[PDB]
């Protein structure tokens, strides 16, 4: 890399990280999409 | 554009954030939520608008075979700018 | 060469659970032509498919979970008679839908230029 | 020359056609049909009850020394009345040739075991029975070979689900592995891939 | 005992329903005028025998077969149902 | 008579005037095509259907070439293959490289025909053209760089929709399809230009980028948004409804669906009822359990019996639910069963199906010589029926007359006044249209059911029946017709529900079951104080806010059910997805309620419920059958007993504009695409 | 109408084979219990064999009965030779599966399944 430096990008990490398994920084999966069906909220005013 | 939800949870670029009553936030306790800080929409908005003197302009994403398939964009409608929809790049024809 | 008049019941031999044998209604139909395309090569063979069951979301990763083994099971038959015979010998309930062929139509290019009819077109 | 098109061997095609006519003439009682594919493969369609005579002839005849049993399998076609299609692939080292024999059979019709003619037929027919349900009458030892013990159903039939009906996991309450109804975290995604346009006019069927 | 609804199921192209068809043709109009508020619904079967369903109070129903009946027999059967006997 | 032609040496007998393409269809060969559509006029410009005749030196366009006697058609000839390759080469030479970012990707006729009858290589070394995209409304997204100038949208627009706003502006390679001006192509049949476009030039804007064809699963069902009963295919991915497509049915659909049917599927994902809800001590609605809600309803049902029990059926209710509720209310000797739409009960009423069915089938319009529309706007009440009327007009020179308000139909018609006085005058014979009807060989009288909502519906029905009787006085052809706009109306009438809600008004009930009743016909002001309301439904619009106990149910995409359309044909909707949350099937809810109340209904499965349906009415279980008996003589004899005077009020249809078309029912109101359409048609662009 | 037999020409021979198979299974239950160290009793094994035999009592075609007894003999052969484990023998006894209710009200409460 000293002879042939890698191409610099604004999104490339400046600080490298090792395997963080078994640590509080470990990756935890989750759903990245929103809710599919919206429920009907009842009115807040009593009818009688 | 990482924004924090009312529950103190970071919102991803897809508008994802567990609600207050959602039990699924327990998986992040004693751990962390993986969120990518760089937002492609914000970056592409930050990118400027190229101006060329032609009605039709070709975009291949840069790099030739390392980009996207070459497309041709018609720069006639002066109301907006012609956007290459592979790379999301805006091109415009000079007006003033 | 023994003689028998049974209806060829292999329900006890297939190994399927009695729930999926007795509580399933299959549909024997010719698949409809996809309107987004003009090809008619997918509307030539009869299809046997089962009824749709529940599909919920995985708590993790939000994937589409299921509990119906026969959800992806689709069989291809050459004729309605063969499909019905297979369904009867396997013991599932079934409903058969008749084939809907497109009826022949009268088309004339000269009708677009008519002296006194309304079929005359205003553009080409 | 055409670099992208496979060459054709008319000499081998004619030889296979002649041998098919020869065997059909020799065995008119069982041979129902003879075919030669365009890639020079001979196929003999016979009655299911002539399996032993046809195989014995094709093994012991002086001009038909097919001493080696290359393969033995079945194909399930639900639309046919006789869904199961037993296929025998025979190899003749004396003449450096291969032949294919086809037989039809339904669920309840037994077939004569070919263990007397070929010894590989033992395990091949055991596998066929285990995977399809086809029964072979005179087999020295017919039982499941590949599936788990106590497995219900024949997986290779076209009406059997891909994921089966039961799955295994360890249950701590009973301190053993248990079998429970299958329940996938992510359902297998069936893809409709067939194009609505006919690709090969040569295989076009009559409109019926 | 209190009659609530009458249903007449008659196939429109079967020989056994010919008598029931003739009742509808020239006798139904007179019956409906005498019972303006009675739901006398007429439907069409496919291959089964013609039937007369009589729904009483509290969801109680009785079915009477009308196969090969003549026009007069259907009239008598309906009169018995209407009068309660 | 029939002439003899040859396709690849095989003889086939075809009618005179048959084209080469249709002869190939007869023999089983599908000639490639881009501009040819069997339901549109012939264009002959794409040139993809060029085939070779055995001895002719020049290829002919199969889509526009009538066959001659003794012709041999070489479909798989070398000249035909080379011509197809050349045409595909031109099309792909000017086409853009947008396949991955295109909604037409896996279902494109350009890609499939390129892979079948095209070359695998390109020798085009020049630069491609680019065309500025147009804007024709919020429903259709236009990327005109992908257009192949096949003129399907122009021909469809003109002939089917009667809207001559699309056309080709320019000349040569610069020819562009568009509206020239920024007018939006808005119609009740505007998604069919999305369907018929072979390329991704016209694509569904709501469906844009959501999925791919190979992922989706197709469920064949029927449309429930009106009384046409259009056949549809629901494309669902991972248990979520992705889109709705037309399904061919040459007696109802004829390959088209309305825009409300196509684009209201997104209303099933909003304002949904998922859990049972009950009133708490504060008068607010709170979630509860099925056992609790059914126990409350069963206690009320046990407490109250007799005429103090009413059921109001809405517009999206199925035959199974209707018959289950009818049996449940009959078990307590109650009979205040009604549907939220009014039909005249005088005379025969609902005792004869011909009295309220569309006796002349939808396919039977093409045979009629004269049609008289009374008090209806078929363009928005039944868009497919109006399309059939326009097709009959265009082809057979059908004469259409409309009595009442001059709505903007897609064809020229004879306007007759606005009041029922002219309707009564035609029966007497003073009007010239009486002579027109008498001289017409095939007349039809289509009375809109929306004209029966007013207080003089019985007189209107009597007048039109008198007109039909006068027509008949002057074989096997049926004149009298009634056009419905509610899917559950015909099924309720067949089952025996009382039309209207006048019975409930005259005998106010103590227990009211609103089964999908979102029309607002009956409210608590009309109902007695402390009336107990159970609203069973899938969307919370009116009945759910006004209800005491809310029971979540399944939609038509979520339940397997039976619906009867305006012509009496019964069709079964299949399950595409499952009800969300704790929502359950309607007949199962009714059966569970009966079991808890101690009045167990004698059916536990859908087959048993349909056996009960067969017992009540066999036509409800005879699927896809429209044949029936015509008791018009008896109906007219019973109708002419009581006499009512027509009001002087003009016959104004409820729907006079496309916004009124867009907003009609609960699913449409819950949709956001329909709101976008309404905003577009009102505000503009 | 006319088909070739497998083992039995008519139903009497099939019933005889069924009785022989039942005898063979009945005489092997205590040995199976002892060898696999099952926690069940011999009476439970006999009752389970009876239940398995009684769930195919509606079969009337002799060929189907012949195939069923062939499969039963195969399963007995696997058990006698101790080819199977305790796992499969206990798989015969559905023990970790929750009791699925068979009443309409409970089926309605639990979910959408018929
Ligand atoms: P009589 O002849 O009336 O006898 C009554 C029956 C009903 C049996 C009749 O014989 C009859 O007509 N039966 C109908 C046809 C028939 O015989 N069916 C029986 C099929 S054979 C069969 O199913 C045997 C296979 C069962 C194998 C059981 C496996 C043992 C499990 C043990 C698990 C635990 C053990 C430790
Ligand atoms: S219209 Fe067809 S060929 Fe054109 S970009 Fe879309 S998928 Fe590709
Ligand atoms: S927009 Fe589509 S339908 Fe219209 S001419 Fe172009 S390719 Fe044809
Ligand atoms: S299909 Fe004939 S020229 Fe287009
Ligand atoms: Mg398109
Ligand atoms: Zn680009």
């Amino acid at each position: 890399p000293t002879t042939k430096p890698p191409t610099a990008r604004k999104y490339i990490w400046t600080n490298h990280k090792f395997n963080v398994s078994g640590t509080p920084q470990q990756y935890v999966p989750y759903s990245t999409t929103r809710k599919k069906i919206q429920e009907w909220v009842p009115p807040s005013t009593p009818y009688k | 554009g990482v924004r924090t939800s009312p529950t103190g949870e970071k919102v991803t670029h897809t508008g994802q954030a567990y609600d207050d009553g959602d039990y699924r936030r327990v998986r992040f306790s004693d751990r962390q939520k993986e969120v990518n800080e760089n937002f492609a929409i914000d970056l592409i908005a930050e990118q400027p608008v190229s101006e060329v003197g032609s009605r039709v302009i070709s975009c291949d994403g840069g790099g030739g075979a390392l980009g996207h398939p070459r497309v041709y964009i018609n720069l006639d409608k002066e109301t907006k700018t012609g956007t290459c929809g592979y790379c999301g790049l805006q091109f415009r024809q000079p007006h003033h | 060469l023994i003689a028998v008049d049974e209806k060829l019941d292999i329900t006890t031999l297939t190994g399927v659970p009695e729930e999926h044998i007795k509580t399933r209604k299959v549909r024997i139909f010719v698949p409809a032509r996809n309107n987004m395309q003009s090809g008619v090569n997918n509307t030539k063979k009869w299809k046997m498919e089962f009824d749709t069951r529940e599909r919920w979301e995985n708590p993790l990763m939000g994937w589409s979970s299921t509990a119906d083994p026969l959800s992806n099971l689709v069989l291809t038959f050459s004729t309605k008679e063969d499909a019905v015979a297979f369904a009867e010998k396997n013991g599932w309930s079934f409903d058969v839908e008749e084939r809907k062929v497109p009826k022949p139509k009268s088309k004339s290019y000269g009708a677009n230029f008519s002296w006194n009819k309304r079929t005359r077109v205003s553009t080409k | 020359t055409r670099p992208t098109i496979r060459p054709r061997n008319d000499v081998v095609h004619k030889q296979l056609s002649a041998f098919g006519q020869y065997v059909a003439e020799i065995l008119p009682k069982y041979v129902q049909q003879v075919q030669v594919s365009c890639f020079n493969e001979l196929e003999i369609f016979i009655h299911p009850d002539g399996v032993i005579p046809v195989l014995t002839f094709l093994r012991d005849h002086t001009n038909a020394q097919f001493k080696s049993l290359a393969d033995l399998t079945a194909v399930d076609v639900p639309t046919r009345q006789n869904r199961f299609e037993i296929v025998y692939n025979l190899l003749s080292l004396r003449f450096n040739s291969r032949i294919r024999v086809k037989t039809y059979t339904d669920e309840l019709t037994p077939i004569e075991s070919s263990v007397t003619v070929y010894k590989a037929a033992n395990w091949y027919e055991r596998e066929i029975w285990d995977m399809f349900g086809v029964f072979f009458a005179n087999h020295p030892d017919l039982r499941r070979i590949l599936t788990d013990y106590g497995f219900e159903g024949h997986p290779f039939r076209k009406d059997f689900p891909l994921s089966g009906y039961v799955e295994l996991r360890y249950d701590d309450e009973v301190k053993r592995v248990v079998a429970e109804p299958v329940e996938l975290a992510q359902e297998f995604r069936k893809f409709d891939l067939n194009s609505p346009w006919e690709a090969f006019p040569a295989y076009r069927q009559p409109p019926e | 005992l209190g009659l609530r609804e009458i249903r007449i199921h008659l196939c429109q192209r079967s020989p056994g329903s010919q008598g029931v068809r003739d009742f509808i043709e020239k006798r139904y109009v007179e019956l409906k005028k005498a019972n303006p508020d009675l739901p006398i619904l007429i439907r069409e079967c496919s291959d089964v025998q013609p039937k007369l369903w009589a729904r009483y109070a509290f969801g109680q129903e009785k079915n009477v077969s009308l196969n090969n009946f003549s026009a007069d027999q259907v009239t008598r059967t309906l009169e018995n149902v209407l009068s309660g006997k | 008579n029939l002439i003899e032609v040859f396709v690849d040496g095989q003889s086939v007998m075809v009618e005179p005037g048959t084209t080469v393409l249709q002869a190939c269809e007869k023999v089983g060969m599908q000639i490639p095509r881009f501009c040819y559509h069997e339901r549109l006029s012939v264009a002959g410009n794409c040139r993809m259907c060029l085939v070779e005749i055995e001895k002719a030196p020049k290829v002919v366009a199969a889509c526009a070439m009538p066959v001659m006697k003794g012709w041999n058609i070489l479909t798989n000839s070398e000249k035909s293959k080379k011509a197809r390759e050349g045409v595909m080469e031109f099309l792909l030479a000017n086409h853009p490289l947008d396949c991955p970012i295109c909604d037409q990707g896996g279902e494109c006729d350009l890609q499939d025909q390129s892979m079948m009858f095209g070359s695998d290589r390109s020798r085009f070394l020049e630069g491609k053209r680019a065309v500025e995209d147009k804007n024709i409304g919020p429903l259709v997204k236009t990327i005109m760089t992908r257009c192949i100038q096949c003129t399907r949208c122009i021909r469809f627009a003109s002939e089917i929709a009667g809207v001559d706003d699309l056309g080709t502006t320019g000349r040569g390679n610069d020819m562009q399809v568009g509206t020239y001006i920024e007018k939006m192509f808005m119609s009740e049949l505007s998604g069919n230009i999305i369907d018929i476009c072979p390329v991704g030039a016209l694509t569904s804007k709501p469906y844009a980028f959501t999925a791919r064809p190979w992922e989706t699963r197709k469920t064949e069902s029927i449309d429930v948004m009106d009384a046409v009963g259009s056949n549809i295919v629901v494309s669902t991915r991972t248990g979520e409804v992705m889109r709705i497509l037309p399904r061919m049915h040459e007696d109802i659909n004829e390959e088209w669906i309305s825009d409300k049917t196509r684009f209201a599927y997104d209303g099933l994902k909003r304002q949904r009822l998922t859990q049972p809800m009950i009133r708490n001590e504060k008068g607010l609605l709170t979630y509860t359990t099925w056992e609790d809600a059914l126990s409350r309803v069963a206690g009320m049902l046990q407490s109250f019996q007799g005429n103090d029990v009413a059921a109001i059926a809405g517009g999206l209710v199925d035959a199974e639910a209707l018959v289950a509720l009818k049996d449940l209310l009959n078990r307590v000797d109650s009979d205040s069963l009604c549907t939220e739409e009014v039909f005249p009960t005088a005379g025969a009423g609902t005792d004869l199906r011909s009295n309220y069915l569309l006796n002349t089938t939808i396919a039977g319009v093409e045979e009629a010589d004269v049609i008289l529309l009374v008090g209806t706007n078929p363009r928005f009440e039944a868009p497919l029926f109006n399309a059939r009327i326009r097709k009959s007009w265009l082809h057979n020179d059908l004469k259409v007359a409309l009595i009442g308000s001059p709505v903007d139909l897609t064809y020229r018609y004879d306007h007759l006044g606005d009041s029922p006085k002219i309707l009564q005058d035609i029966a007497s014979g003073n009007h010239p249209f009486s002579q027109i009807l008498k001289e017409a060989k095939k007349p039809m009288v289509v009375l809109g059911s929306s004209a029966l909502q007013r207080s003089d519906g019985t007189a209107i029905l009597a007048a039109v029946s008198n007109i039909a009787q006068n027509i008949r006085l002057s074989g096997d052809w049926k004149v009298m017709n009634i056009l419905h706009r509610i899917a559950s109306q015909v099924a309720a009438l067949d089952l025996g529900y009382k039309p209207g809600v006048e019975a409930i008004r005259k005998n106010p009930p103590k227990v009211l079951f609103l089964l999908g009743a979102d029309g607002g016909c009956i409210t608590r002001q009309d109902l007695p104080k402390d009336c107990f309301i159970i609203y069973q439904g899938h969307h919370g619009d009116v009945g759910a806010p006004m209800a005491d106990v809310i029971l979540p149910g399944a939609a038509y995409t979520e339940k397997s059910a039976t619906y009867v359309n305006t012509e009496g044909r019964a069709q079964q909707t299949k399950v595409a997805v499952t009800p969300p949350g704790l929502a359950r099937e309607d007949w199962k809810i009714i059966r569970a309620l009966s079991e808890i109340a101690g009045m167990t209904l004698p059916y536990d499965t859908l087959d048993q419920v349909r056996s009960r349906l067969e017992e009540v009415s066999p036509n409800l279980v005879r699927y896809d059958d429209v044949e029936g008996a015509n008791y018009f003589q008896q109906a007219n004899e019973l109708s002419k007993l009581v006499n009512q005077q027509l009001l002087a009020d003009p016959l104004v249809p409820p729907q006079l504009t496309i916004k009124d078309f867009y907003m009609t029912d609960s699913i449409s109101r819950a949709s956001q695409t329909m709101a976008k359409c309404v905003k577009a048609v009102t505000e503009g662009i | 109408t006319s088909v070739k037999p497998i083992f039995s020409r008519d139903m009497n021979e099939a019933k005889r084979r069924v009785r022989e198979l039942y005898r063979a299974w009945y005489r092997e239950v205590p040995n199976t219990v002892h060898l696999f160290q099952l926690d069940i009793s011999v009476k439970q094994g006999r009752d389970k064999v009876r239940e398995m035999f009684m769930k195919n009592a509606h079969v009337t075609d002799p060929r189907v009965v012949d195939l069923l007894v062939i499969k039963g003999k195969m399963e007995l052969e696997e058990t006698i030779n101790v080819w199977k484990q305790r796992t499969h023998i206990m798989r015969f006894f559905h023990e970790t599966e929750a009791p699925r209710p068979t009443d309409f009200l409970s089926k309605f409460y639990v979910g959408h399944d018929p």
